[PDB]
């Protein structure tokens, strides 16, 4: 029997800062125990200061990113070159995904950018288009390895102030872009060490009011 | 896993990676897969790790008793037979895939043993999920009657091929060189990947965790 | 259906400087139904500690079985069993049920009384030994614990530094698992004192 | 949904400083039967692209016709059909990729793995993979089916990352490809000695080599 | 696998390819499928490698113990021991074995034991996956009382074709000659047999 | 998931948990299971996350077109039936949807309709839907009466989710509260179970099965 | 068999167990006692597959009664529960396992404490302040979470138990024909005949 | 939905229909009216798959109400039953059949006779003195075989119906939460509010 | 079934056995598996009889209509029409067809269309269940530009062996010769070919 789905591995990570957002992903593409590519970009600049990744079955991911990029193009044509806001992009993606409710895009989709107040935004979708705005989200193979660490280090979960002994929580202080990038790199270093599908390279797209910047870092290749 | 062995001029060179996996997760990055059978015979292990471990230990134990009774070093053919006949009896349910290598009174011998109880006697072999990557290196560069440091390099190169190209394989490269005059157990032979350096310290300060009650008992 | 994830729960163990730590959650359930929040998963035979996750009837059975075996060991040997020796005993005992195994994830922790060396180990359900210095994880949130341990852990921690590491590893991993939590226990083990602490955590 | 009947095995390829090399054996297997010994599986498109195809041969022959038809269609009302508006590797690939993913999504796939190798207008090396699922990826070395497991490990020792491509000459690359084809012949039960190889260089153009053979074969250790 | 045993004037010759596959992967390309159960009683093995190895070892044992007590066993006796194992354990075995041997009384003899565990005494026998492709060729070209050189050429040509068409077969063509003169091992490489 | 909604003297209480699961994986603990269709209509979400979020958002669009076309707020009875007749069209395709349409209009007063993916549409005074419904029903059914104040009703709803958040593995995170009256709905906060549990235990003297 | 509850109060253990015995289409009996007295101060209620339930309960009863005669002594509730768990834990890897879930309510005369053990057919033992088997717990545990206190009297326990049974009568689909209730305290085992 | 009964006496038809709505584990409602008035002197009770039941009943109701307006006339119970049967008989060979069983109790104003029709989801129509769908009939038909007489009064019909409901409450495993009863006679349809 | 088409100096010859079986029952022992789609374009049929008959009738129609409009079609054109049907309806067909024809320009041509719907132009082709047994024989004995008598003997010997070993094949060996001279039908009975 023909199985229309496959698993290309990979792991992605979105983090929303106060006036910025990052969407990172490893650059390894795999099937089973084979490496297809050590550098196949997975996180994409879609225009209008929105970055997107559709991790999972790479064919369905590429298809979805392609359709959304085209949705941005046609939004400009149909609405007098209006900027597609991140919240509007999110709802548009829900409908793209839910459109294939009974033959899904087998992907965990994450977008990142800035909301209409200039604050950092991340949105996270299941394969059939349920979605929500989140501060923090890892997706794909090593998401279970990364999310607990982000609960602990971003949101200061289970952390309390020394001396009070469980009475006063550690306050939720804001993280800088340099601080967030450290968490991303170390999350991917940890995920690479412990998950076989994660490695080769890490590519981070950083969204600010000035635009979309990229950073690339080597990851362990075995 | 990537395990491999070659027959060289003076003896046998065995090789193995060090990655132990549970599903997609790496449980141990530096585990030992080159097992002791007898002083002159070692066994690289792939497949179901528990089956590999306890099958090598049982045959090693029985060979030790055999060798005490006869008073002479055991042979590779007897190690091969005892592994073979047991694995065959269990019809593939003991998932042990071994590369068995050693040096006898009759010279150096290398075997591949499969879970179902078949064995091949060969000048070079590879097993595990990284066998094809490793075998490519042997088909590319193997020749009979190699010198020691050359054979070491070829096996190390074959394990490396597995480490990088196969996701099931990783970590360090272990070798075991066996000849009439010596046994060299090289662990690790090579460290092809450095451990990833962390940029932040995420360890919590004392009193951060919320405790309900405490008890201290001395020993 | 899957016996290893009916009842739920987790165990993690770590090494430090002249010390080990082992910790577990307190949940026992029937899948979605929470039943008990006093089901401890760490036991001890002399100075050797054994955590066991998995099917709870087997957790109980194995504890009773290793108590049995270590008691006879002590009577015959005239000394308490050591972590290295016990680890081998666990492996043997699991593998003798190779084709009808105990659905468990055991974790050994302790300090060798003679050498003073901190020791931990883990096993699959049929007794293959994970023999790692850094940390051992087990249970329904093992993936979560692997992630937490890999990023939080560093070698040679002092007992109360190590406590904060293992506790935060357990708590944050458990909170990402439906079948783990409902309380937690952390043993800090030194060569001649053991500190057992119960942790305050969210009860959902 | 179907099942592949007459099949082709590994297609292997790599980038080098000025262009790309691609190769594939000349066998059409019918299960274990080595049925057809004269099957060409590298199909050139213009003078700047070679499409290497593995998997079902009837579906390959369908794709061959699609590409032949694509050349015809591109020539229509196109005075620059042999110049600025000739078919590019990237165009040929994207078309095939569109077709492959469309077909999988109708649950009626073309049962193939394809590597499009070529050189673009601006001299850039093009090398990209697509298969029956519409899955696409690029890498300095690409190989289908069996070659992914045995050819890639050998070819990656020559070009391990992007920065190694300018350091690799056409001689080193072709040697590596031919070496890999030998290794595959020893070890792939559904391969053959006879193969075709195609170099697409930005200076010397398309060189298509037929009726090559695996040679220098080490069997002498068998007698012992 | 492609295997055959052929009787001729001076005795009998066994022949085999050397390929062992795990699906499409050639696990061993230099396999020795001609195995010795007694001085001048050998067998060709096809089917499960584990099963045919296990059987051949048990047969070797039985014939060793036969020889200790009753002297050299007949080729018929060897075939009977193979059969007894294959027939009684037919439900748990996948073994297609050709038994070949040289007595001085009986000269060359070939016995084939297919999957069922039946025994068939024949002038020559072919077996293995690659044998299907050479039934036509072997039937047209076999003659009785061939010379050694003719029988080597008959086997070489036959297995050459079996190898050409069967993907499961390949590598070197090994042969084992069984005559009054003794036991001779022959090998023939691809460069030699492919150009036939 | 645990969603409840009940009718009483001073309106409708609607309370939900905030957890989303993919098997045993806690995917999120800050999820919105209540959709605010208009100032007088709420929808709760249980079952499939997408199927609820999508079709209940779409319901809100259909409720808007009604009040544009008819110059009148859509009845709860009509809103609930748009959704029930919709899901019924998809019946057998594998939609997973357990929902409650809660609202007020002058015509019907406070009203709750239960609508689910296999076509059932039911009017009632008390409903609990989700994997933790039974746990919520237990507490709710045994402390309920029309009599209740708005302070006691809000608390009982908060508490009945806490009850299920505790026992049900797939429920938890936080409690989102709503109060629906003649003047419309009123949000009554997001209450993290992490802190709420220990507070409720201490103040109420309950949850004695627990170490703490 | 369907609903079996248990609740341990200050000075007693109370076991409530449904009366219905249904075989498919028809309710064959509405007065069935799903319990056996193992010893004077230890009671075991049970529910599970037909036949297996009573066979198991009677087998356990016989063994504890044998122990009582041999040693002229009553085993503690803890000891009886451990014996029962081992029998079930042995059972689960048998040719045909006992499909029986139990609650053991006992008064430990040595410690002067009531004790309630909940054991499932796999041999999963837990000591609890209150317990249930099957679907009952889904409704009842949340009530007991709310209302239970460790210092409750036997009358308060019985009121809290009525509230559990009312909730089950309201929200469960099967008519379980009410419950027989039994109290286990220092003076032994007695049946509340009006409930 | 579970139990729906019907009994045709001298001068009326009485339809009793259970109040429970159970979705798997929980009883979601205990006051559900499993009936629709098709016309002033024709009532249809229904039971079957969730969703399909009400959808079908409301669809039939709408069609009969349309006929009533178009012709300013009430169709006979025989005519309404034949319409309903055809709709079900059409349904059974559909892509997705209506899984709904019905009883149509009507008073024919022309003939001055009560009439009870029993129709299953296949479109199997039968006129009966008394009827039931699902497992109800296994218990109730033998009672009605014994006690029924064609010349019974409406009060005698209601007593005979109490005896049916008591037998069902005794011997059926599912708690169906009692029945809503409705009488169809020359004066129309009315609900017996105490039963 | 055992079928083959062989090109030679003067043109091409098609050959076939005549056995059609329903399991072990020989339903038709005098089957004509060589069917005419045009004057000098014929085909050998293997697979489902219903499918290959249906296809051959459709092809005959297409080529008749081609001939009405564009004159005599090439053997390549005939093969393309067969392919188009076999490939596009691969999921609902079991047809293995050899297409053979004589142009004056191209001379003899043979195209084989196996199960997939792929086309392969070859000097000769073999197909059907009985073809497995003669790959060895046919590869060793085929030469290009044979005479008519040599090609008749090559086909007669080949199908004789295919018939001998394959139970699904049997009966008479029919042949159809396609040259500039015309179309000649040959038949060879068991008593003739079995003694070869
Ligand atoms: C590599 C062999 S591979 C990837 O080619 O199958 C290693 C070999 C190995 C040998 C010795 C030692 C140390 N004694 C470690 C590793 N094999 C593995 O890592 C095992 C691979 C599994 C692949 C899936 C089928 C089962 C074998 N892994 C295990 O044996 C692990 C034990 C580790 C230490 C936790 N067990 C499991 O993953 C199991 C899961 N369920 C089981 C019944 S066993
Ligand atoms: C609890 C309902 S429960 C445990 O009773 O089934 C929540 C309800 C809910 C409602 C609204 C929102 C708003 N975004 C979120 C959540 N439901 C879930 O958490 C879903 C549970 C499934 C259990 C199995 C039967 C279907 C429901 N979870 C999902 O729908 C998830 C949502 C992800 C984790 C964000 N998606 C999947 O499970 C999918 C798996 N494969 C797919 C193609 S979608
Ligand atoms: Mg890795
Ligand atoms: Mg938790
Ligand atoms: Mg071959
Ligand atoms: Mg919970």
């Amino acid at each position: 029997q023909f199985n229309p789905y496959g698993d290309n591995g990979g792991t992605i990570l979105g983090i929303a800062g106060e006036d910025f957002a990052v969407l990172a992903g490893d650059t390894r593409n795999i099937t089973d125990y084979s490496i297809n590519s050590r550098y196949e970009p997975k996180v994409f600049d879609c225009g209008d200061n929105i970055v997107m990744s559709a991790n999972g079955f790479a064919a369905d991911g590429d298809a979805l990113v392609k359709r959304f990029k085209n949705s941005v193009k046609w939004y400009h044509f149909d609405h007098n070159d209006k900027k597609l806001s991140i919240n509007s992009a999110a709802r548009n993606i829900q409908h793209l995904l839910y459109g294939k409710r009974f033959f899904p895009y087998y992907v965990h989709t994450i977008i990142a950018g800035l909301d209409e107040d200039g604050k950092g935004a991340v949105y996270s979708f299941d394969p059939v288009g349920s979605y929500e705005r989140e501060q923090c989200r890892a997706g794909g193979a090593a998401a279970s390895l990364i999310m607990p660490f982000l609960d602990n280090q971003v949101n200061f979960k289970n952390q309390y102030e020394p001396g009070t002994n469980g009475k006063v929580k550690k306050p939720l202080k804001y993280l800088s872009v340099e601080e967030v990038i450290k968490l991303v790199r170390d999350s991917f270093t940890s995920a690479t060490e412990r998950h076989i599908q994660v490695g080769d390279g890490l590519e981070i797209l950083i969204v600010t009011k000035d635009g979309v910047r990229k950073e690339f870092y080597e990851l362990k290749r075995d | 896993t990537t395990i491999a062995g070659v027959v060289y001029k003076d003896g046998i060179v065995l090789g193995a990676d060090t990655r132990a996996t549970e599903g997609m997760v790496v449980a141990d990055k530096n585990c030992s897969k080159i097992h002791f059978i007898s002083p002159n015979i070692y066994c690289c292990g792939a497949g179901t790790a528990a089956d590999t471990d306890m099958t090598t230990q049982l045959i090693s134990s029985n060979l030790e008793l055999h060798s005490l009774s006869t008073g002479r070093l055991p042979r590779v053919v007897t190690a091969n037979r005892m592994l073979k006949q047991m694995l065959f009896r269990y019809q593939g349910y003991i998932g042990a895939a071994l590369v068995l290598g050693g040096v006898d009174v009759t010279g150096p011998h290398l075997y591949s043993i499969y879970p179902h109880g078949s064995t091949d006697k060969l000048p070079y072999v590879t097993m595990g999920s990284g066998s094809l990557a490793a075998m490519a290196v042997f088909e590319d560069k193997f020749r009979p009657d190699m010198e020691e440091e050359e054979a070491k390099n070829l096996v190390s190169e074959a394990i490396a091929a597995g480490i990088f190209n196969d996701l099931g394989s990783g970590g360090n490269i272990d070798l075991c060189v066996i000849s009439k005059n010596k046994l060299d157990f090289l662990r690790p032979y090579t460290v092809p990947n450095k451990k990833g350096t962390r940029l932040g310290r995420y360890r919590c300060e004392k009193g951060t965790t919320a405790v309900l009650t405490e008890k201290i008992t001395p020993l | 259906s899957d016996p290893s994830s009916i009842n739920g729960g987790i165990v993690v163990a770590m090494t430090g400087k002249d010390c080990v730590a082992i910790a577990c959650d307190l949940r026992l359930g029937s899948q979605s139904l929470g039943v008990s929040n006093k089901f401890e998963k760490i036991f001890h035979y002399g100075h050797v500690f054994l955590g066991i996750t998995g099917l709870a009837t087997d957790v109980t059975t194995l504890n009773e079985m290793f108590r049995y075996k270590t008691n006879l060991y002590k009577l015959k040997e005239e000394r308490a069993i050591e972590p290295e020796t016990f680890t081998q005993l666990v492996s043997s005992s699991l593998y003798e049920r190779r084709f009808g195994p105990y659905f468990v994830g055991p974790v050994v922790a302790g300090i060798n009384s003679k050498s003073g060396k901190p020791f931990i180990a883990g096993f699959d359900l049929i007794g293959c030994i994970d023999e790692a210095k850094d940390f051992i994880v087990s249970g329904t949130a093992s993936d979560q614990l692997f992630g937490m341990c890999e990023s939080l852990y560093e070698p040679n921690l002092e007992p109360e530094d190590l406590f904060e590491t293992i506790s935060q590893a357990l708590l944050n991993a458990a909170d990402r698992d439906a079948l783990s939590g409902w309380g937690a226990v952390v043993y800090i083990i030194k060569k001649d004192e053991v500190v057992k602490r119960y942790l305050k955590m969210r009860q959902d | 949904t179907q099942q592949p009947i007459v099949t082709g095995t590994s297609v292997i390829s790599m980038k080098y400083d000025n262009g790309v090399i691609i190769a594939a054996d000349n066998l059409g297997s019918y299960g274990s039967l080595l049925r057809f010994n004269g099957v060409e599986r590298l199909i050139p498109v213009g003078d700047n692209t070679v499409v290497g195809i593995s998997g079902d041969i009837s579906d390959m022959q369908h794709i061959e016709r699609l590409l032949k038809d694509l050349v015809t269609e591109n020539a229509y009302d196109n005075p620059l059909a042999d110049a600025e508006e000739a078919l590019e590797p990237s165009y040929i690939f994207e078309y095939l990729a569109t077709v492959m993913y469309q077909r999988r999504s109708k649950m009626n796939p073309l049962w193939n793995a394809i590597i499009v190798a070529g050189v673009q207008s601006n001299g850039d090396q093009f090398l990209r993979y697509v298969n029956l699922l519409g899955v696409t990826y690029s890498s300095p070395t690409l190989a289908t089916g069996f070659g992914a497991h045995m050819a890639n490990p050998l070819l990656r020792k020559v070009v391990d990352r992007e920065s190694d491509i300018p350091k690799t000459t056409v001689q080193v690359a072709e040697e590596a490809i031919v070496n890999a084809m030998r290794v595959l012949y020893y070890r792939d039960a559904r391969s053959s000695r006879n193969f075709s190889l195609a170099i697409i260089d930005k200076n010397t153009g398309l060189t298509f080599k037929k009726n090559l053979q695996v040679e220098n074969m080490k069997w002498d250790f068998a007698k012992d | 696998t492609s295997i055959m045993a052929v009787t001729f004037k001076d005795g009998v010759i066994l022949g085999a390819d050397s390929r062992t596959t795990t699906g499409a992967y050639i696990a061993n390309r230099v396999t020795d499928k001609l195995t010795r159960v007694h001085d001048k009683i050998w067998c060709c093995r096809s089917g499960s490698a584990a099963d045919t190895q296990a059987i051949a070892d048990i047969v070797q044992y039985h014939l060793e113990l036969y020889t200790s007590q009753y002297g050299t066993p007949s080729t018929e006796t060897a075939a009977s021991v193979f059969k007894e194992l294959c027939y009684e354990n037919k439900d748990n075995l996948t073994a297609g074995i050709i038994v070949a041997g040289y007595d001085d009384k009986n000269k060359g003899e070939v016995y084939t034991i297919p999957l069922g565990g039946s025994v068939h005494k024949l002038p020559y026998a072919i077996a293995g996956s690659g044998s299907t492709f050479i039934y036509g060729y072997c039937d047209k070209n076999f003659r009785e009382n061939m010379s050694k050189e003719e029988t080597v050429d008959f086997i070489k040509h036959s297995l050459s074709q079996a190898i050409k068409w069967d993907g499961s077969s390949g590598g070197v063509i090994r042969m084992v000659v069984l005559t009054a003169a003794g036991v001779e091992r022959l090998i023939f490489y691809p460069d030699e047999y492919e150009q036939l | 998931t645990t969603t409840l909604a009940f009718r009483f003297q001073g309106g409708i209480i609607v309370a939900v948990d905030s957890r989303a699961t993919a098997g045993n994986w806690v995917a999120s603990q800050t999820v919105k299971k209540v959709i605010e269709i208009n100032p007088f209509l709420l929808g709760t979400m249980a079952g499939g996350a997408a199927d609820c979020q999508f079709w209940e958002t779409w319901l809100g669009s259909q409720c808007r077109l009604h009040e544009l076309r008819e110059k009148e707020r859509i009845s709860v009875a009509a809103a609930s039936k748009i959704l029930s007749n919709l899901v019924y069209q998809y019946k057998g395709a594998g939609l997973s949807m357990g929902t409650m349409i809660c609202g007020y209009t002058r015509k019907e007063g406070p009203t709750i309709y239960y609508v689910d993916s296999d076509g059932t549409r039911l009017k009632g005074d008390i409903f609990c839907v989700g994997s933790g419904q039974t746990f919520a029903y237990g507490v709710l059914d045994s402390n309920y009466k029309w009599d209740l104040s708005v302070e006691d009703a809000l608390y009982l709803g908060k508490r009945s989710i806490l009850a299920a958040a505790h026992r049900d593995a797939y429920s938890g995170g936080s409690v989102n509260l709503y109060h629906v009256t003649e003047d419309g709905w009123i949000y009554h906060g997001n209450h993290d179970v992490g802190e709420l549990f220990w507070k409720v235990k201490e103040e109420e003297g309950s949850f004695n099965n627990v170490i703490g | 068999m369907d609903i079996i509850l248990g609740i341990r109060v200050q000075d007693s253990v109370i076991l409530a167990s449904s009366k219905a015995v249904t075989r498919g289409i028809s309710v064959l009996k509405d007065s069935d006692d799903k319990t056996r007295q193992l010893s004077p101060h230890t009671l075991m209620s049970f529910a599970g597959e037909a036949g297996d339930t009573v066979q198991f309960a009677e087998y356990i009863q016989a063994n504890i009664q044998l122990y009582s005669i041999r040693e002229d002594y009553e085993l503690s509730p803890q000891a009886v529960s451990s014996f029962v768990r081992q029998e079930l834990a042995k059972s689960i890897r048998s040719r045909r396992p006992y499909q029986v879930n139990v609650l053991i309510g006992g008064y430990d005369k040595k410690k002067n404490k009531p004790e309630l053990y909940q054991i499932d057919y796999l041999g999963t033992k837990v000591e609890l302040p209150y317990g249930a088997h099957g679907y009952s717990g889904f409704y009842t545990f949340s009530l007991l979470d709310h209302h239970y206190r460790p210092d409750m009297t036997t009358e308060e326990g019985l009121d809290l138990l009525k509230l559990c049974v009312q909730e089950l009568e309201k929200r469960m689909p099967m008519d379980f024909k009410g419950v027989i209730v039994k109290i286990v305290d220092k003076d032994g085992i007695r049946q509340v005949d009006d409930f």
